[PDB]
Formats: C-alpha cells, sequence, structure tokens
RNA sequence: GCAGUCAAGCGUUCAUAGCGACAUUGCUUUUUGAUUCUUCGAUGUCGGCUCUUCCUAUCAUACCGAAGCAGAAUUCGGUAAGCGUUGGAUUGUUCACCCACUAAUAGGGAACGUGAGCUGGGUUUAGACCGUCGUGAGACAGGUUAGUUUUACCCUACUGAU
RNA sequence: CUCUUAAGGUAGCCAAAUGCCUCGUCAUCUAAUUAGUGACGCGCAUGAAUGGAUUAACGAGAUUCCCACUGUCCCUAUCUA
C-alpha cells in the first residue's frame, strides 16, 4: 500500500529552520503509517523499511530537482523491486512527472517467456522497456542507444554499473554489496542534460516478508544466520539434476520416502553433499558445516549462474525450463 | 549423584573421560555424544574428570538432526567398554561406549533404547529401565 | 484423543502435544530470568553508549548494532534460540527504547511452542568518563 | 588496595536491618611514582610446568550472633587459616573474558619463590619483509618470520645407609 | 571558483607479513576462540616495474581446521642393553 511520503511546498520562502522542520516532521509522521501497517498484519510480518533521517532527507534533494526519474530492476523477479505508490507519489507538483518505470539486465529470460511477460505490463497498460545494461509490441530488446534526469534503483540490482554502458567511464563505485553507493552524485554528460542518481533505499513490500524471496541482495548474504530458509528455497527450485549437473555431486537416492523430505530434499541433505565434497568441516569433529557452505551457493544463485524466474500472476507449476 | 538418581551406586571403573565420543542409543536422532564434563566429579589438579556407567554427564551432539546440536545437554551413559567389577567378583565389559540424552531430572528424551543396558544404570534411573528392552 | 491432564476438559490431538493451550499459556512460563526494564547509559555531547565494561559502540540511534549491544547485554535471552528480534518504535524525547523478543523454550517434552514477549530499554545520561578526563589536564604523552 | 570516627541523606512514615556524602586519622609492601644507597673484572632478565611452606584481610566447610531471619533461601557479623580451593576454548602472556562441573571454584608472600630444576612461546644481537620517517647510511619501545639455553665429582642442607 | 611551486591515490586490494585506536564491526567454525575464514573500510601510514591484482604446479616456508593415529595427556607401570 502506502510507501513514499510527499515533498510539501518548498514554496520559495525563508527560514532554513522551517525547511528543515516541515520535512523532519514529514519523516516522523511518514514512519507513523509504517508502524500503523506494522501491527496491522498479524504481529510478526515486517519488510526492510529504512528509518534514517539523513537519507530520507537526501531523497528530498534529488527527485524534484531531477523532474524525470527512472527505475532500475533486476530481470529475475521484478514485482518487489518495483514500488507501488511511487507512481502515485510522483504526481504532486502538477508539472512534468510520470517516472515511467523500466527494467534492467534482461539477458537471462527466454523468447517464449519475455513476450508473455510483457503482456503483464501491457495488459495493465503501464510503461516499461527491456534493457541489457551490462553488454507497442514491435520490439525484442532495444540496444544501448534508446532537463535533468533521476536514476533510482534498489541496492546492487546493477544501477552502479548501468552507467558503464552509457559513457563507460567508471564514474561511480560498485561492488556486490547492498550498501556501497552513497552521497548522491550528479554525473554530468551531454551538457544539454544533467543526470543525478541517489543513494540506495528499500521500500514497504508487505507481500512476502518472512516466507518470501528477498534473499537476492536485500539482506547481506555475507552476514546471515538463518541458513535454512535462505537455502531451502533454492531446494524447492532448481531440480535435483542441475545441482548434480554443475557441481557434479551425489546428493541422495530418495531414502526418506515418508513425509520427512520425499522428493526435492531440503537444506540438510544437499548442503552436506557440497561441504563434504569441499572438505568444509567444523572445529572439533568432522561434520559438513552447512551455514558456511550456504554462502558459497547463495553468491552463485543471485549473480546469475543458478537461474530461476518468476511465474505468471497465477499459481503455476513449472515456468522455467533449463 | 542425586540429580534425580534414586539410590547410591557403588564405584565403577572410570572408563570414558572428557573429550570422549560415545554412541547414542536412543531414537532422539542423535548419532554420537561428545562428553565435556561430569556431575559429581571431584577436583584435582591436572586430573580431567571421568564418567562411569550410570553416571550423568554434560554432552554435546556432533552428528544428527541439526536442531539438536551446537548446544549442551545432559546425558546418561548406559554402556562402557572398560571392564568394571560387580561385587560378585565378576568382571564385564561391553564393546562400545554408549549413552542417552536426558533432562536434568532423569527423564529421557526419546522413547526406546537400542542395545543392552547396564543393571547399574537401570536400577538407578527408572525411566531408563522403562525405555529399555535388554538389561545385560 | 487425550485430556489436558491439568484442567481436563480440552481433547487435543495425537500429533504429539501436552496439556491445553490455555493451561500452558497461563501456568507454564519459559521467559523467566530476565528484567523487562533495562537501564543503559548514554552521553549528551558525542551521543555514545556502551555495555557496563567495554568500549563505546559509537552507533547512532536506530542502528542495526543496537540489537548487537542489546543481545550482548547480560540476560538469559541467549540461552534459547533467539529469532524475530525486530524493533518497536518509542518516542525519542521520552527517552525510552522498545524491542519485542521471541525465544523457543522447550515445553515439557519435545513440544516446541512460540513465545511473544516484550522488553523496554530505558537510557540515562552520562558524560563519558573517557570523553571527560580527556578534557581534564593531567600528564601528557 | 584495605581499615576506623564524624553519616547530608537513600533505605514502605521507621539517621547504620543495609548502601552511601563531606571530610578526617591511619595501615600493609602483596601497586605505580621517587630516590640512586648495594651489583658495571657474570646476582643469568617474562610467563608457564613442578614442588614445599607460611600469612589472613575467610570462597567453601565447622560452631555461634543479628537481621523488612514464618518456613525455605539469602545478607551482614564473631572466633576460626585445621582441610580444600578445579577441568577447558582464545591468547606467549601475568591480567582478562567465556564454557562446564563443583561444597568452593578467596586473596597474597617466600630475592615481584623456583633456568648447574625444565621449557624457550615472548622480550633482547646478527639474516630478511611491509608501513611511516629520513636525501642517505639508518631509526621505530610498530607488525611478521627464522634464530646454540653450558658445569656439580666439592662444603653444607636434605633424603636414605653404615 | 580555486590555495600553495607541480599533479591531487585512477584501476585494483585490505585490521593483509602494511591498521595506532584494536580482542575494530557483522556472520560463521566451537560447549566456550584475543586465534582462523568470508565480508565492510575517511586506509594512524594500501597502491600500480620504489611494480598492483589474480594465479595451476612446486615448497625440510609461516598459519588454521578435519579423518586416521597414538603413553602428548588422564596416570602412571613394566622389560632389555
Ligand atoms: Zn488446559
Ligand atoms: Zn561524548
Amino acid at each position: 500500500d502506502l510507501i513514499v511520503p510527499r515533498r510539501p511546498e518548498w514554496n520559495e520562502g525563508m527560514s532554513k529552520f522551517q525547511l528543515d522542520r516541515q520535512e523532519k516532521e514529514a519523516f516522523l509522521e511518514w514512519r507513523r503509517k509504517l508502524a500503523h501497517l506494522q501491527e496491522s498484519n498479524e504481529d510478526l510480518l515486517l519488510t526492510p523499511f529504512e528509518r534514517n533521517i539523513e537519507v530520507w532527507k537526501q531523497l528530498w534533494r534529488v527527485v524534484e530537482r531531477s523532474d524525470l526519474v527512472v527505475q532500475i530492476v533486476d530481470a529475475r523477479n521484478p514485482l518487489l523491486f518495483r514500488s507501488v505508490d511511487l507512481e502515485r507519489y510522483v504526481k504532486e507538483s502538477d508539472d512534468r512527472k510520470a517516472n515511467l518505470l523500466l527494467v534492467n539486465k534482461a539477458d537471462l529470460l527466454t523468447k517464449k517467456q519475455r513476450i508473455a511477460w510483457a503482456k503483464y505490463f501491457i495488459s495493465k497498460n503501464i510503461s516499461f522497456t527491456f534493457y541489457s545494461a551490462l553488454r507497442v509490441m514491435e520490439k525484442v530488446k532495444i540496444l544501448s542507444i534508446d532537463i535533468n534526469i533521476g536514476l533510482v534503483g534498489y541496492p546492487n540490482v546493477g544501477k552502479s554499473s548501468t552507467i558503464n554502458s552509457l559513457v563507460g567511464a567508471k564514474k561511480v563505485s560498485v561492488s556486490s554489496t547492498p550498501g556501497k553507493t552513497k552521497h548522491f552524485q550528479t554525473i554530468k554528460l551531454s551538457d544539454s542534460v544533467m543526470l543525478c542518481d541517489c543513494p540506495g533505499l528499500v521500500f514497504p513490500n508487505f507481500a512476502y516478508n518472512k516466507g518470501e524471496l528477498v534473499c537476492n541482495g536485500v539482506l547481506p548474504i555475507d552476514q546471515l544466520r538463518d541458513y535454512i530458509g535462505p537455502a531451502g528455497l533454492v531446494a524447492e527450485r532448481i531440480p535435483k539434476y542441475y545441482i548434480e549437473a554443475i557441481y557434479g555431486i551425489h546428493i541422495q537416492t530418495k531414502s526418506r520416502d515418508e513425509g520427512g523430505n520425499g522428493d526435492i530434499p531440503t537444506a540438510q541433505e544437499l548442503l552436506v553433499a557440497y561441504a563434504r565434497a569441499r572438505g568444509y568441516m567444523t572445529q572439533g569433529y568432522g561434520s559438513a558445516d552447512e551455514p558456511r557452505a550456504s554462502r558459497y551457493i547463495l553468491k552463485d544463485y543471485v549473480n546469475g549462474k543458478l537461474l530461476y524466474v518468476n511465474p505468471p500472476p497465477h499459481l503455476e507449476d513449472d515456468t522455467p525450463y533449463t | 549423584s542425586g540429580n534425580g538418581a534414586q539410590g547410591t551406586k557403588f564405584r565403577i571403573s572410570l572408563g570414558l573421560p572428557v573429550g570422549a565420543i560415545m554412541n547414542c542409543a536412543d531414537n532422539s536422532g542423535a548419532r554420537n555424544l561428545y562428553i565435556i564434563a561430569v556431575k559429581g566429579s571431584g577436583s584435582r589438579l591436572n586430573r580431567l574428570p571421568a564418567a562411569s556407567l550410570g553416571d550423568m554427564v554434560m554432552a554435546t551432539v556432533k552428528k544428527g538432526k541439526p536442531e539438536l546440536r551446537k548446544k549442551v545437554m545432559p546425558a546418561i551413559v548406559v554402556r562402557q567398554a572398560k571392564s568394571w567389577r560387580r561385587r560378585d567378583g565378576v568382571f564385564l565389559y561391553f564393546e562400545d561406549n554408549a549413552g542417552v540424552i536426558a533432562n536434568p531430572k532423569g527423564e529421557m528424551k526419546g522413547s526406546a533404547i537400542t542395545g543392552p543396558v547396564g543393571k547399574e544404570c537401570a536400577d538407578l534411573w527408572p525411566r531408563v529401565a522403562s525405555n529399555s528392552g535388554v538389561v545385560v | 484423543t487425550l485430556l489436558c491432564c491439568n484442567c481436563g476438559t480440552p481433547i487435543d490431538g495425537s500429533t504429539g502435544l501436552v496439556m491445553c493451550y490455555d493451561c500452558i499459556k497461563l501456568t507454564v512460563d519459559i521467559t523467566q530470568g530476565i528484567p523487562r526494564e533495562a537501564n543503559i547509559s548514554f552521553c549528551r555531547n558525542c551521543e555514545r553508549f556502551l555495555q557496563p565494561p567495554g568500549q563505546w559502540i559509537r552507533a547512532e540511534l536506530e542502528s542495526r548494532e543496537l540489537l548487537a549491544i542489546c543481545l550482548r547485554r547480560l540476560k538469559g535471552l541467549t540461552k534459547v534460540r533467539l529469532v524475530d528480534a525486530s524493533f518497536i518504535w518509542t518516542e525519542p524525547h521520552s527517552r525510552r527504547i522498545r524491542i519485542k523478543l521471541t525465544v523457543q523454550g522447550e515445553a515439557m517434552t519435545n513440544t516446541i511452542i512460540q513465545q511473544t514477549f516484550e522488553v523496554e530499554y530505558i537510557v540515562i545520561a552520562m558524560q563519558c568518563p573517557d570523553c571527560a578526563r580527556s578534557y581534564t589536564t593531567n600528564t601528557w604523552r
């Protein structure tokens, strides 16, 4: 539901104090809804909504002065990366608006998937475009070619490397961490336009909070402690032969045929076929350590080597086909 | 000894000290038990404590059902390989050191015990004797 | 088809279970051994705070490492399988901090039960001994 | 570091059942500082292993007394040092922290006990690497790595033997 | 716009044999780890042939963990020259 607050009446007045306070209060009362929707659903569900006054104030320096904002989204699960009420929000000053969201890194999805998935956005008559940034229907995937400019995105969905296909000049910092690029940078190029990015953020995607799929880049995979949810999800996907295919390991002959695991084992019978095949053993006794081998498969699940894609808006058995 | 133990046990040759890894004999899903310390132990310099048949220990699990391990729990031995002596003079020894998981009051965690069990533990802990099929 | 064996009336399932949910809710407790108010310390010049013996963590208000110091605070919370330690909001000016904790203490015999309990963390102002003495003038290095 | 007298006041109203001001007298060498008095033609310098004994400012044990001491459980207190006071992870470590048992896991001394008793991880030679300084040789009490530990057959003591 | 006479740490890497504070912070290994590994980086004082980064193989090189193994240890005992 509600996600992003408003930018009320800069208005060209005075009182730096006032310009501070009318946004500080906005933040204090913006977060109220978050707490209102916090106990709203059960009393456990809670997605990663930042509460930093500093970055929430920095966001009020960039979008309006850009007046043309564009979104970056990973092409593996593009619903949660999208912001619901950002469309609703960027319609407040009565001027040039309509962020007109886009998607990014579309060089993993196949032919008979991409068109039936463009039907999603088109059926809801919304704007979008596919863009392979590393390297209405009459398109396949448009090349690099196709007044200020905003560039917002989720952490490390590729926003810090999308500009390496525009100028290719290595202007902004990038690694595989969700907290790198900070202290917004107005990158100048083609002086008729001026481009500004922002620090990364995380918005109120209430759908799928605990039993979800935000183990992509949202929480630090380099710092996790659950190691069964974040690993067992990959077990429900990626049929047994493909992990036998890449790594070459021998997992199980479906021993426990009762309601313990059955087919598609869980995150206790395959992680012990990896670490025991990698020699990663504990301190005290030879035992296949799971949680430090789950961080050697999860950095392979998200970078793009082990691939799984979203199914249509209805519950569907097997959309991907390796 | 009275951590739920019924009577007073005679002395038994201290077979398995700390650092020892003894099999588990219950259906709790644990497959071994690493002893770390002992109850009723005595304190002498450089003497690491030890556990005999019937004794209660603190143990860790090193193989099985990862909701069990990486925590300490009480355990009770039921077999040892060190030959001890019953007061009828006979000596006897099993072929494997083996124990059982329990709570601090003497109640077991599982429901049955595979393999034989010592008289000197069954007489002392009744719940063990209840879940046991073979006593020597 | 069993009886609650504490009250008696609740015929429950044989999935493997114990006395009635109301009976375990009211009589049995597995969160004992903790104060529900915790007094911490904090500066009013550098905004710093610590555990009683240790270095000041330097973390700002509403940081992730607040949970680190708050778990490092000596309770029996560490004993039992912590999970879902998310933050609850409290008024900044009323100088209180609130967290809800949930630990899975075992019931009688291998029956795992949720627990929903809350704790409040209150703060008192210090002046930071290391930050002071430094403003005092004793022997130099 | 420890003790004693004044004890604002906190301790359900109930100045010491208990904790704590302002100070004030004053103790031990088991702490730093200060001195340079003894050793500069050899007092072998960290810690640990081992082993013995002593002190009490008592952690437990025994016996007593008082408590917002019903019982239970605790706290404080008095004589009291007879007996005991651990196994382990990390660290060279003293110190520290943590796990676990335990009646308890108290503090200290004997040339900061103890190298012809051991070890040599550390410091403290020469080799060599990094960082900073320096024009440079070279410096760093900064980090890292490698690096010879000697003699008793004498006197006494002690243990045992004539 | 600039200030010192020049330029102003780029790609890359990191509590690294370079990091004082420091037993840095987070996670993990452990019953417990000032150790070890992975990640973070305003880095006292990293850094590009005063060479940077990665590297299969090799190493009487330094360091951590595991299986096996054992008188290293619990805790000592015995035999021979
Ligand atoms: Zn009931
Ligand atoms: Zn301060």
